[PDB]
RNA sequence: CGGUCCGGCCGGGAACUCAAAGGAGACUGCCAGUGAUAAACUGGAGGAAGGUGGGGAUGACGUCAAGUCAUCAUGGCCCUUACGACCAGGGCUACACACGUGCUACAAUGGCGCAUACAAAGAGAAGCGACCUCGCGAGAGCAAGCGGACCUCAUAAAGUGCGUCGUAGUCCGGAUUGGAGUCUGCAACUCGACUCCAUGAAGUCGGAAUCGCUAGUAAUCGUGGAUCAGAAUGCCACGGUG
């Protein structure tokens, strides 16, 4: 992928632990509380002043060498192309071709 | 079948009166490979044939069998750029799988309440010569008399 | 009490040598050793594209067999206790105490 | 459509329909939100929705609210 | 002592123990009529005491596990046969001849990529 | 056709993995990532000191680098010189603490990387592609191999038509997993474009 | 037999002979024989005047028929004046509820024409 | 075997099922026929397995200047206060049509209601989430266990037993649309999935033409996974009947 779009990422992953990991969840689990505040929360609201990038679910899991946002496999943080090369060259642990 | 010769399967008889060409008929009727629902069919079908033509299960069925059961066939040949029908005489096994095959296709396509009454009146036709089944082994007689000449 | 040892490997060849290390070390210095016991092995398998564009049917298909080692020490001797705990294992096994 | 718990509505544009009530009626309100939901506070309004390269505008009516503002905005030209 | 013999059949696997006496059938700790509805699974136990006769001559406690209703009593077809010829051992030539000594090796076959199942391929388009 | 990658194909049969450590899905890719960048940094510091192989282990909460080369003394230095400050970085890279150890090579005419990176070397001097080829399977006979194959691929002397051409001595049987066949690839970056060089040698059987 | 809506309900079953009506399915028709005291598997022989008009004021308490009709009318029409997306596609003759329309959209737009 | 809350549940037993490391076994080896006394084939014995026993991986020299400069890498060329870069909204989901691949059907070998027997293989801590409680329901609140042969996803469905419908565009089939909701997510208008109530299209088995599959296969029936906040009729994988 573009320089630019690896450094998108970048700012995604350092606003997600920053609000959305201690501070957002305060807010939206605020939000869900059926016991307390049934009108005058404002937390609704103050979550849309808060970067949009800071959300987890907007970051989007790319090759970790080459920044592919397709074929992405989480075991390895690599695209099915870079995770059969570094396969191939015994990289990855425990790794073989199976049959069954 | 170009080099390999084969032989054919040899499948469990019938589990109510041991009878192979019977495991033959459950077989070509079931679907979906639901034996159960298959044999329950055959059975329900044989029950009510025998009691409305006089008992005798498995020669009831035997009499309704000899009927659609036919003699010769015809075999599509290309010689020379036209398609001749070559007569030829049928072995006694695939006579048997022929006139069972007919029975469960010409019940198939009958309009009764049930398949064990479809095939029930299905036997009945065929054990007097009249029905689908009957008509299917006759214009395969037709087609044979007929290509008699390229035999 | 009883002491567990868990032991995960990728190989195989490399697991059963590092527990055969375990339970000798523990019956020669006297004490009670329960297996090893061989624990089912979890078959993690990956399908992948093989071409890097089109070409569907075309694939390479892969698997981390994850090697499942129980090794139950019963008597806790002091003499056991410190000769495990001062063993050099395979760098490729996790070793799991169970207290 | 929506959880119950709480109909949404853009900060920004919440703040502009409040600025219109108490400094009477202007010329069509310039917004792009068109993700929330209408009012009773909004009826009578011109809100001048974005469908992508203009900005739409469209009269507030009672029967409007509970929409969202995106649905009087067509996003794609067919002809 | 008991009488023993193994039997599997696809994913089942069956233990059968054998003590002269009765008729009696017990399959995991239920009636062979209560755990099989059909009886043509049931003829299939009934066939390993049909060639070595018995009628009230010897007791039958089976247990078995995995597969579905004809891969569970084909592996106990293939348990009784071996804890028959655990009692006698002259008896393989009549199993043998029945062709239930044979442990059916026939399991569902893998599936494969770019193909729908283990062998359907899906349908070719020419254009 | 396609062929598959004989060093892959070869992994548990003949052939041993370059990464032994274990770790579960929670740190297995913050480790692959990891293990990528010790290599690359390594790699690139130890370019002109032969290296043919890297082998990653982990043992608890550390880092086993063994940098298997042909030239120890360059990787070594004045007494422990240079694997001091690379130790330093890779302890840097990885975040637990690291350890490495340094592997000699000895015939490196017998070793695929190092066959592969010496052809790579010398197309870029502007040596004959034939000259290179020939040299790498006359040493690599008179050394004991059992057989070799070295395959360079793409605008061959400066060429417009890329062509694919290969020299093969002895007995090469990629079909036999029992086979010892030792695989490795380098790439010769010309003022031209890329040239692949492939590299195969048998050793023996078992 | 004749219930709320004009209707001639046949000589079936009480559960499938009330779902004749525009506005009462599987549920309702539950719900209406549970409500009076009649049972589900019973024809309508049998099941005199004194029953009949039991389920009769049952099946008043929900829209049905030409009053449930003109409702769902309403509604499509409440969409077609206000000038929404929902509307345009009832006006449009297409589907409504997001579907492509690229291919299969056979149901709202009727068959195909050259 | 000793003890019963009749649950392997607790002492125990290492028998068995199973788990997973090592090892044996099948080679036309034996017998017979055919065959140039050869190769080989055919049949039979023994055997769990018989003629490469079943399945997979494994793809020679080469062919199509075949596919990929948008995975990545790279010669040359081109933009470089723009072909770069940031942002909001939109589009990739448009709809007179045509073709390819699929799913679900047209039903009594079936629909529905109740009762009920038998799997395999996977996944899981920013996770799988029991039990309890609330809601017709999707779900929600509360809150155990489990980094897992222990706990959880998770009730397998076909099947079987009984009852009903009785060849009807139907108690078949579910499209489409109306009303109300649930959850994920800053946010479900364009354009999410699912539920509840109502609606009940086409379709009664498909012209010319055409495809897959040789055995635990086809056919049919459920189950899990990768990607993934959420979004499978696709794909990958699993067993049941057969
Ligand atoms: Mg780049
Ligand atoms: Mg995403
Ligand atoms: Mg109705
Ligand atoms: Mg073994
Ligand atoms: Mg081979
Ligand atoms: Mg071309
Ligand atoms: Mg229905
Ligand atoms: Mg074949």
């Amino acid at each position: 992928a573009k320089q630019s779009m690896k450094a998108r990422e970048v700012k995604r992953v350092a606003l997600a632990d920053k609000y959305f990991a201690k501070r957002a969840e305060l807010k939206a689990i605020i939000s869900d509380v059926n016991a307390s505040d049934e009108d005058r929360w404002n937390a609704v609201l103050k979550l849309q002043t808060l970067p949009r990038d800071s959300s987890p679910s907007r970051q989007r899991n790319r090759c970790r060498q080459t920044g592919r946002p397709h074929g992405f496999l989480r075991k390895f943080g690599l695209s099915r192309i870079k995770v059969r090369e570094a396969a191939m060259r015994g990289e990855i642990p425990g790794l073989k071709k199976a049959s069954w | 079948p170009r080099r390999r010769v084969i032989g054919q399967r040899k499948i469990l008889p019938d589990p109510k009166f041991g009878s192979e060409l019977l495991a033959k008929f459950v077989n070509i009727l079931m679907v979906d490979g639901k034996k159960s629902t298959a044999e329950s069919i055959v059975y329900s079908a044989l029950e009510t044939l025998a009691q409305r033509s006089g008992k005798s299960e498995l020669e009831a069925f035997e009499v309704a069998l000899e009927n659609v059961r036919p003699t010769v066939e015809v075999k599509s040949r290309r010689v020379g750029g036209s398609t001749y029908q070559v007569p030829v005489e049928v072995r006694p096994v695939r006579r048997n799988a022929l006139a069972m095959r007919w029975i469960v296709e010409a019940a198939r396509k009958r309009g009764d309440k049930s398949m064990a009454l479809r095939l029930a009146n299905e036997l009945s036709d065929a054990a007097e010569n009249k029905g689908t089944a009957v008509k299917k082994r006759e214009d395969v007689h037709r087609m044979a008399e007929a290509n008699k000449a390229f035999a | 009490q009883r002491i567990r040892i868990r032991l995960k490997a990728f190989d195989h060849r490399l697991i059963d040598q590092a527990t055969a290390e375990i339970v000798e070390t523990a019956k020669r210095t006297g004490a009670q050793v329960r297996g090893p016991i061989p624990l089912p092995t979890r078959k993690e398998r990956f399908t992948v594209l093989i071409s890097p564009h089109v070409n569907k049917d075309a694939r390479d298909q892969y698997e981390i067999r994850t090697h499942l080692r129980l090794v139950d020490i019963v008597e806790p001797t002091e003499k056991t206790v410190d000769a495990l705990m001062r063993l050099d294992l395979a760098a490729g096994v996790d070793v799991q105490i169970s207290l | 459509r929506s959880l119950k718990k709480g109909p949404f509505i853009d900060l920004h544009l919440l703040k502009k329909v409040e600025k219109a009530v108490e400094s009477g009626d202007k010329k069509p309100l310039r917004t792009w939100s068109r993700r929330s939901t209408i009012f009773p506070n909004m009826i009578g309004l011109t809100i001048a929705v974005h469908n992508g390269r203009q900005h739409v505008p469209v009269f507030v009516t009672d029967e409007m609210v509970g929409h969202k503002l995106g649905e009087f905005a067509p996003t794609r030209t067919y002809r | 002592n008991q009488y023993y013999g193994t039997g599997r059949r696809k994913s089942s696997a069956a233990r059968v123990f054998i003590k002269p006496g009765n008729g009696k059938i017990v399959i995991n700790q239920r009636s062979l009529e209560q755990y099989f509805g059909r009886e043509t699974a049931r003829m299939v136990v009934r066939q390993p005491l049909e060639l070595v006769d018995m009628v009230e001559k010897l007791d039958l406690y089976i247990t078995v596990k995995g597969g579905g209703i004809s891969g569970q009593a084909g592996a106990i077809r293939h348990g009784i046969t071996r804890a028959l010829m655990e009692y006698d051992e002259s008896l393989r030539s009549e199993l043998r001849k029945a062709g239930f000594v044979t442990r059916d090796a026939r399991q569902v076959e893998r599936k494969k990529v770019g193909l729908r199942k283990a062998r359907r391929r899906p349908q070719f388009s020419k254009r | 056709g396609q062929k598959v990658h004989p060093n892959g194909i070869r992994l548990g049969i003949v052939k041993p993995w370059n990464s032994t450590w274990f770790a579960n899905t929670k740190e297995f890719a913050d480790n692959l990532d990891s293990d990528f960048k010790v290599r690359q940094y390594l790699t690139k510091e130890l370019a002109k000191a032969s290296v043919s192989r890297i082998v990653i282990e982990r043992p608890a909460k550390s880092i086993r680098v063994t940098i298997h080369t042909a030239r120890p003394g360059i990787v070594i230095g004045k007494k422990g010189e240079d694997v001091e400050k690379l130790r330093k970085v890779v302890a840097d890279i990885a975040g637990v603490p690291a350890q490495i150890n340094i592997a000699e090579v000895r015939k490196p005419e017998l070793d695929a990387k190092l066959v592969a990176d010496s052809i790579t070397s010398q197309l870029e001097r502007r040596v004959m592609f034939r000259r290179a080829m020939k040299r790498a399977v006359q040493n690599a006979m008179r050394l004991g191999a059992k057989g070799i194959k070295v395959e360079v691929s793409g605008r061959l002397g400066g060429a417009e038509i890329a062509r694919t051409e290969w020299y093969r001595e002895g007995r090469v049987p990629l079909h036999t997993l029992r086979a010892d066949i030792d695989y490795n690839t380098s790439e010769a970056h010309t003022t031209y474009g890329v040239i692949g060089v492939k590299v195969w040698i048998f050793k023996g059987e078992i | 037999a004749r219930i709320a809506g004009i209707n001639i309900p046949d000589h079936k079953h009480a559960v499938i002979a009330l779902t004749s009506i525009y506005g009462v399915g599987k549920t309702r028709s539950k719900a209406i024989l549970a409500a009076a005291g009649i049972a589900e598997d019973v024809k309508i022989s049998e099941l005199s005047e004194g029953q009949i008009d039991t389920l009769r004021d049952e099946v008043a308490k929900f829209v049905v028929e030409g009053d449930l009709r003109r409702e769902i009318s309403m509604s499509i029409k409440r969409l077609m004046d206000l000038g929404c997306y929902r509307g345009l596609r009832h006006r449009r003759g297409l589907p409504v509820r997001g579907q492509r329309t690229k291919t299969n959209a056979r149901t709202r737009k009727g068959p195909r024409k050259p």
